[PDB]
């Protein structure tokens, strides 16, 4: 039902001032549509509340910050339709390019639109997406559950880094078993998302 | 200093710093002077 | 030592304003409607000023008479219209009558009407002065303190030729006064601003020298 | 920094200008690590 | 020492939120100074923190709340100028024009910098000033002492209002008895204000 | 308000002779004129008390001795000079010379009338001033204390040692921050000096 991330529940670390408040609040996502010919997405957190709302407030204003993270991912579609998705959250998510050279800037960090996957067979990180099942992950399967849960906890080396260089890890959904649904029914299935920062810890104002 | 000298010796260092003012002026003079800090991330204030 | 609290202060009963229907002559309307201004009198509205914040029930009566200060038998209608509700048109205007107008029919041969109006305004207590805006007339204006207008009317039917005098007696029951205010100065321009004229006038009456007394 | 908040007030027959000195010191809690020899020389 | 405003306490009035934390810091506005022939001063509080520092934050985006302030009033000046000034807050403090018709909006809200008063012998208000001890007050004697501090709670009708309409009250500073200076002594007298609002509240983001 | 040197007082070594008595009155030192030109001031003792007093009997005719020292550095100066002087005293003070070679004997034994500084920043040692403080020190500061006080134990290497010869530290009074009066005022600040002896003991008559 729900994927604690490595068997553990978010926590402080015994001054950080500690938000709490409305920065506890979900954040609701723009609504991806996925069609029969798309391909994957990733965002790349602590990236997409840096825009958004109070916390965004907060991510830019602070020299050093923790955090932690409860992601939730939900797909509305009739029983028509058939298709599944695979939800996994991978720390420490490195891109690279394909060669006939770095990744450009917008593809590190895409913002809270997300981005598209230009080869879902290697991640386009390299590894072999077969055994991508490594990281903690949710099947969503649209003839059985809609929706998909992970609490991910804060995990890097350091104690505390900032919100504006390094991106403590990536989410990622790539339809793995394509989709299809006989002619009339509606033609893009929407998936949502939905975020809601654990245990934020802020410094340095 | 002397901080500043046998912190040449060493790569890294770490901790708090304190930091003390003297006014060498006169016994009859007067006024006010607003001593501020601005963490390492951001530069310095323009007007007080 | 019981003439000096301020509700003994505010005690006496006293005439808030005059007004007159006048139907007889070149005006033959045979109405009046009489906004209640507390204020109306420069010597009322110095003694108020004293205090900002003040809490108090009122009472009013009515002594009505001809231009003989005669007084015979005929009939008025004195209405009350409270704040928020809509005044009348014309003499025959439907709102003289509705419901929740309360409305007092006295003859003018009979002694004086006399009512008690309770404390009308949503804030705790009247301001007599407010600061900022209300949302450059606007600066300064208490929307809140509107107590309502005292419509009148006789009765009878159609062009009576007698013009009807009518004075309006105010007395302040249970006063409760908060921060004291030091009293005015300077003379008054306008009625619902505090404007004072350019040239000052001091407030001690001048002598010969620093030194000499009488 | 060092801002001015108010200007230097003195009465007659006083000199105009201060001078202010500063002292630097580390407090307790400041370490070191990885003994390096230095450029000072 | 220091002279309570009415005998009273600022307090809570017992969902609103309480701020606390960083809108309980000391605000230094900027350095009035009083010379031989200024006049007057004013200020008109809740105004001046508009725009200042997180409160101005708060003040701004909220459609009501309850304040009250610790207002600190100090001149240094040697021992060889005289002079005294008057230091009183006057609640429900409203001004007027001279005639040979209102007061133009930036004499009503001056802002962070004050205003001169006109005719300060009638405060401009048309109340005489020799009576003005009424309201609370402090001597700034400069024989004696160089500070004064008021404390001044809520003072209002309704338990809350917004900040950008209702001015709950206002301050003067009059220089009653003119400052003289010998020559060769500094021309100009500071003085500086510092305010620090206590129990404050908001509402209604 | 006083400064034990390396936070001991002075004792004697558990047949040495202890005059006690009359080498433990105060010395006065001829009164230095501190100007606003003027730089810096040392001494070298033992040798100041070599000529004077009955201390100069003891240590010419005896091959031995050990001793410590109370200095007292007083400064009177009116209320309307400013400036400030650096006192310390530096154990073990050896000076060098300029160079476009050695330091002429005047220099390296004054007597009771000190010395001028050529070079103050360097103290004409090679070391720089910013970090004199390491040494004891007290700052005589002319618009809150007037004195300076030190008491300086025994520190050599071996228990006993001759005055003619091992000067066993020196004083210094430096200005660091120069001296500055309006017109008519008195041009020079004098400086003096005091010394105590204690516990004093010598040998080998």
């Amino acid at each position: 039902n729900i994927v604690l991330s490595y068997g553990e529940w978010p926590e402080y670390c015994p001054k950080p001032t500690r938000p709490d408040v409305s920065v506890n609040r979900f954040y609701t996502l723009s609504t991806k549509s996925w069609k029969t010919e798309s391909t994957g997405w990733y965002w790349k957190f602590p990236d997409v509340l840096n825009d958004t709302g109070v916390f965004g407030q907060n991510a830019q204003f602070h020299y050093l910050y923790r955090s932690g993270f409860c992601m939730h991912v939900q797909c509305n579609a009739s029983k028509f339709h058939q298709g599944a998705l695979l939800v996994a959250a991978i720390p420490e998510f490195v891109i690279a390019a394909s060669s006939p050279l770095y990744p450009d800037f917008a593809h590190t960090n895409p913002g809270k639109d997300g981005q598209e996957f230009r080869d879902p067979y290697v991640l386009d990180a390299g590894i072999p997406l077969s055994q991508a099942l490594v990281f903690p992950h949710q099947w969503i399967n649209l003839r059985t559950n809609n929706c998909a849960t992970i609490i991910m906890p804060y995990v890097n080396a350091l104690p505390f880094d900032s919100a504006l260089n390094h991106s403590n890890f990536g989410l990622v959904v790539i339809p793995i078993s394509p989709l299809k649904y006989c002619n009339g029914a509606t033609t893009e299935v929407p998936v949502t998302l939905t975020i809601a920062p654990l245990n934020s810890e802020f410094s340095g104002l | 200093t002397m901080v500043g000298q046998i912190c040449r010796y060493y790569t890294q260092w770490s901790g708090s710093l304190k930091v003390t003012f003297m006014f060498t002026g006169s016994f009859m003079a007067t006024g006010k002077m607003l001593i501020a800090y601005t963490p390492p991330g951001s530069a310095q204030p323009a007007t007080r | 030592v019981n003439e000096a609290s301020v509700e003994h202060f505010y005690s006496r009963a006293g005439l808030v304003g005059v007004v007159e229907v006048k139907d007889s002559g070149t005006s033959l309307d045979g109405y009046t409607v009489w906004p209640i201004d507390v204020m109306g009198f420069v010597q009322q509205r110095r003694k108020l000023e004293l205090s900002t914040y003040m809490r108090f029930d009122a009472e009013f009566t009515f002594v009505s008479n001809l231009s003989n200060s005669t007084t015979p038998g005929m009939l008025l209608q004195y209405m009350y219209v409270p704040p928020g509700a809509p005044k009348p048109d014309g003499r025959k205007s439907y709102q003289w009558q509705t419901a929740t107008n309360p409305s007092v029919f006295a003859k003018l041969s009979d002694p004086p009407p006399q009512v008690s109006v309770p404390f009308m305004s949503p804030a705790t207590a009247y301001q007599w002065f407010y600061d900022g805006y209300p949302t450059n007339l606007q600066y300064g204006q208490c929307p809140n303190n509107m107590m309502g207008h005292f419509a009148i009317r006789t009765v009878s039917e159609s062009t009576t030729g007698k013009n009807v005098h009518v004075r309006v007696y105010m007395r302040i029951k249970h006063v409760r006064a908060w921060v004291p205010r030091p009293l005015r100065s300077q003379a008054y321009m306008v009625k619902n601003y505090p404007t004072y004229s350019q040239t000052i006038t001091n407030t001690a009456t001048d002598r010969a020298s620093i030194t000499t007394t009488d | 920094t060092i801002w001015y908040q108010t200007n230097f007030v003195v009465p007659p027959d006083t000199p105009t200008e201060a001078n202010i000195i500063a002292l630097g010191a580390a407090q307790k809690n400041f370490t070191l690590k990885l003994c390096k020899d230095t450029d000072e020389i």
